[PDB]
RNA sequence: CCUGUCAAACUCCAAACUUACAGACGCCGUUUGACGCGGGGAUUCCGGUGCGCGGGGUA
RNA sequence: AGUGCAAGAGCAAAAGAUAGCUUGACAGUGUUCUUCCCAACGAGGAACGCUGACGCGAAAGCGUGGUCUAGCGAACCAAUU
RNA sequence: UUAGGCGGCCACAGCGGUGGGGUUGCCUCCCGUACCCAUCCCGAACACGGAAGAUAAGCCCACCAGCGUUCCGGGGAGUACUGGAGUGCGCGAGCCUCUGGGAAACCCGGUUCGCCGCCACC
């Protein structure tokens, strides 16, 4: 399971492209969305491969921004264990956590928006212009620089 | 052979057995085929139908199986012929085939020839095939009078071992007798 | 073995390569059966510009019409080992070719499954020039 | 005519003669100079002028440096000198001028040029130990009459 | 191009490649096809008759019903629904 | 035999890629009716630039 | 090679050659595609049917002109069947 | 299939070569022209009639790789080329990096001297 983050705009990005991201729910610049690792999800994230960031999170990162980020399918409920439990096939947000990385389940299928709309990275990232291995945050993650950027997106 | 671009034939062109052009006008009857072929010796008559894999051949006779109905005669002549198209298709209307187009290979048209006498055999067992009866010989020289007549310029059996001196035409209606009965075990 | 390998002659071919015939007459005569005409291909400087028309008559002999011919037709010839082709065959001269060959040759003239008979069971100009000097003449 | 109107790969190859008439001679003398009756497997050194840039070279330009280095060969080692050398390439593209505003303009033919992708041979030389600065230095002449600039590659010759 | 007839820029997809020159094979010009069947289009070089447009060459319609021998063929034109007429030797099964 | 070079109107080879159809996933539609169909009203048929691929031309 | 003529393409028990026979270069009426990719537009063209009447062939079958893509013309008026 | 017929794929099947096989069996070569039929001339062929001989052709079985072809390994080569991205480099023609794809020639070693279907048959 990887963790998607548009990172650069739609202005001037090539329309198959743009759809693409829509069909993996992301409509704005730093929306993020889960995806499971299939044959078929690969080639949308290679083909938005310049747009994004991306790569598998650790359990307690995706533990974070699901307790800071998640949203419920309509409405302004709060998520948190209470709402987890009562609400999805788990007892707390670190359940959810574990059979989303595990792709046993979906945000959609718990009731939950399948999009995590993040904040501004706190410092700053490494810039769009280059990807990871230049230096810049555009590309495949580490799932430790994953790890950073979502952090820092909290 | 030659070099990569070098063009060889279907198989069954190069071995010269199959005329493809004659085969596609063949086929696009729909109808089966109603194969003749002759050799030195005998006469096989085939009724071949259409297949994914291949040709699929439905009923069948060949000359030799003639003296199990009682033949002592040769195999390679007219009455053989015919009796041997009338057993093919007597056994074609047995497994539920009814008409076919005549398929006489690499052989020629020649009115009164074998496989026409094959295909006269086949019609008579009732059969539809399209025909035409004046470029089939005559009923006589299909009983194989004409081998009697030239028995008739003896002076020495035509026959070597003795199956009769001046042979019998009239063992090919008996044959053919025994044929069109129902009895008989196809 | 041998006997299925032993030369013989499949055919003399008789004719005379004019320009213009007539001459079928005497082809008929020294033969013994009817000649053929022959047309020519091709327009031809030499006032030959018309492609289909007479210009010359052959005659093909097979069995005895052949040897019957050859008999009183090689005493008039001097064959030579060169006169003869790399298959086994010979002319001399009017023309007179000779076309000798093995037993089976049929393989190659029939309709059905023809095939090119083997380098092996083909003639040999030194088995040429014996069978046919191995009667009633000298080689070279 | 100034080499910067050709010396770019630019456009088509225009190489076909049965649909092209009017193309000029070439004015390459030779293509093997020395001792064209040996073999190159016969000597000790062999060095290569390596064209650094992808080009077109007219052949105009081919004969002069080739005539100015071949010429010092001559002029150094001798008239029959123990040497070879080679152009290895052949002027195949057809050039254009359109010498009437910019209406048809489709230009009429002018010349040839080959085209010489870089770090290939243009010029390949065999000699012996003795030579070898002679060789180096005709190639550091016919560098100077091509538009890019050269390496002067040593192959076979393990005597530094 | 220049010019518009139908064969315009057909070199290519209307040449045999050199070892499949001469006769095809008679199996294909008469295999029967049931309507649904999904067919591609593609014209056989050696096959002069039963031809469609070459534009269509490529096409993987639908055989819905036929005309005589030949085969009627559904098909879409970018947009456009069309109904193609083409002989078994120019078609083969989907899969 | 050896040795030196080529092709917009060459090809024994041969991509990336574009493309027909289908299944799957995605997205979307069945109160926001999609897809398709019929009808009313147009405007429009001087375009330009960057990037990629070009063709002409020294440019 | 040849296959009337550009070019590209097709063709070998043939689509070429020779021989013989024949007039389907036929009447009526359509389907479809093309003309005009997508996407509406005429004449013209092609492939594919049905009906009628025929030619050749043992027969399957082939023949809606010439192996395929150029060789074409509205309304009004006249002549013709 | 101890030799046959009709095929599908249409060289992995081609080219060339070696060895083996047939008393009433099979295929042939083979013998022979009264008939059906036949040759612009020839029973050569086509057609018909038939068994004295033969396994030399063909054909079938076993096999050989030198040429041609198919596929595979290793090398060439993740090279050549290339879809997506870049405030990376270069006076410039052009190049580079990241991401996703990925040859061809040729060399070397294997594979390939057909596979399969239906019918008939000591
Ligand atoms: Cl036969
Ligand atoms: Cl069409
Ligand atoms: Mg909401
Ligand atoms: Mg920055
Ligand atoms: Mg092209
Ligand atoms: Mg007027
Ligand atoms: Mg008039
Ligand atoms: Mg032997
Ligand atoms: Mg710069
Ligand atoms: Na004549
Ligand atoms: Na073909
Ligand atoms: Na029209
Ligand atoms: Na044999
Ligand atoms: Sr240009
Ligand atoms: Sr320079
Ligand atoms: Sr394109
Ligand atoms: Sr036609
Ligand atoms: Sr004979
Ligand atoms: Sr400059
Ligand atoms: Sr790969």
């Amino acid at each position: 399971m990887h963790a998607l983050v548009q990172l650069r705009g739609e202005v001037n990005m090539h329309t198959d492209i743009q759809d693409t991201l829509e069909m993996l729910n992301i409509h704005h610049v730093n929306h993020c969305t889960l995806v499971p690792e299939t044959d078929a999800y690969r080639g949308m994230v290679a083909k938005v491969n310049d747009f994004v960031a991306f790569g598998e999170p650790s359990q307690e990162t995706l533990e974070t921004v699901l307790a800071t980020r998640a949203e419920p399918l309509e409405g302004d409920a709060d998520v948190d264990d209470e709402w987890v439990a009562e609400h999805t096939d788990y007892d707390d947000i670190s359940g959810l956590a574990f059979a989303l990385l595990s792709e046993e389940t979906t945000l959609r299928e718990q009731g939950l928006s399948p999009t995590l709309r993040l904040h501004p990275p706190r410092g700053g990232h490494d810039g769009v212009k280059h990807p990871v291995k230049e230096g810049g945050q555009l590309g495949k993650h580490d799932t430790e620089g994953i790890d950073d950027l979502l952090e820092a997106m909290r | 052979a030659t070099g990569p671009r070098y063009k060889v034939p279907m198989r069954r062109r190069r071995e010269a057995r199959t005329d493809y052009h004659q085969r596609l006008r063949l086929l696009k009857s729909g109808k089966p085929r109603l194969v003749a072929r002759k050799s030195n010796k005998h006469v096989r008559a085939q009724l071949v139908t259409l297949g994914p894999n291949g040709d699929d051949t439905l009923a069948s006779a060949h000359s030799s199986d003639l003296a199990e109905y009682g033949w002592e005669a040769p195999t390679g002549n007219m009455p053989s012929a015919y009796l041997t198209g009338l057993l093919a298709g007597l056994r074609a209307q047995e497994a539920g085939v009814e008409e076919a187009v005549l398929d006489i290979g690499l052989n020629s048209p020649t009115p009164g020839s074998k496989v026409f006498a094959i295909q006269e055999g086949a019609i008579d067992a009732g059969l539809d095939i399209p025909h035409n009866d004046d470029v089939l010989a005559d009923w006589q020289r299909t009983r194989g009078a004409h081998i009697a007549e030239y028995d008739e310029q003896l002076e020495e059996p035509l026959y070597s071992g003795d199956f009769d001196a001046a042979d019998l035409p009239e063992h090919f209606d008996e044959l053919r007798e025994t044929l069109l009965d129902g009895d008989i075990e196809l | 073995f041998h006997e299925m390998r032993e030369p013989r002659i499949e055919k003399v071919v008789v004719h005379m390569g004019i320009g213009h015939a007539n001459a079928e007459d005497i082809l008929g005569e020294i033969t013994g059966q009817m000649p053929v005409r022959t047309k020519a291909k091709r327009t031809v400087g030499e006032f030959d510009i018309r492609e289909g028309d007479p210009i010359g008559a052959k005659v093909t002999l097979r069995d005895e019409m052949a040897e019957e011919f050859l008999q009183t037709a090689l005493p008039l010839a001097e064959l030579a080992t060169s006169q003869f082709d790399d298959t086994g065959n010979f002319s001399f001269g009017l023309d007179v070719t000779v076309n000798l060959v093995r037993p089976g040759y049929r393989v190659a003239k029939r309709d059905k499954a023809s095939r090119s008979i083997p380098t092996k069971h083909r003639l040999n100009p030194a088995d040429a020039v014996a069978f046919i000097e191995s009667t009633y003449d000298v080689e070279v | 005519k100034p080499a910067s109107m050709y010396r770019d790969i630019d456009k088509p190859a225009y190489t076909r003669r049965e649909y092209i008439t009017g193309i000029p001679g070439s004015k390459i003398a030779q293509h093997k100079m020395g001792r064209k009756q040996k073999d190159a497997d016969d000597y000790p050194v062999q060095i290569s002028l390596i064209v650094e840039e992808t080009v077109q070279l007219r052949h105009g330009s081919l004969e002069a440096s080739r005539l100015s280095a071949n010429r010092h060969l001559i002029k150094e080692l001798g008239e029959e000198g123990d040497y070879k050398m080679t152009l290895r390439k052949f002027p195949h593209q057809v050039l254009r001028e359109n010498k009437d505003g910019m209406r048809a303009a489709f230009g009429k033919i002018v010349g040839t040029a080959a085209r010489v992708q870089a770090g290939e041979q243009l010029f390949t030389a065999y000699c012996n130990v003795e030579d070898a600065e002679h060789v180096k230095e005709a190639f550091r002449r016919a560098y100077n009459k091509i538009t890019p600039s050269c390496r002067i590659d040593s192959s076979p010759a393990g005597n530094a | 191009p220049s010019s518009n007839g139908p064969l315009e820029g057909t070199r290519g997809k209307l040449k045999n490649k050199p070892r499949d020159r001469g006769t095809s094979p008679p199996q294909r010009a008469v295999e029967e096809f049931d309507d649904g069947e999904k067919v591609h289009l593609k014209i056989d070089p050696s096959v002069p008759n039963g031809r469609f447009h070459p534009r269509f060459d490529g096409q993987t319609g639908t055989v819905e019903g036929k005309q005589g021998d030949a085969y009627k063929v559904d098909i879409v034109d970018g947009g456009k629904e069309k109904t193609i007429i083409v002989t078994a030797a120019h078609l083969r099964r989907q899969e």
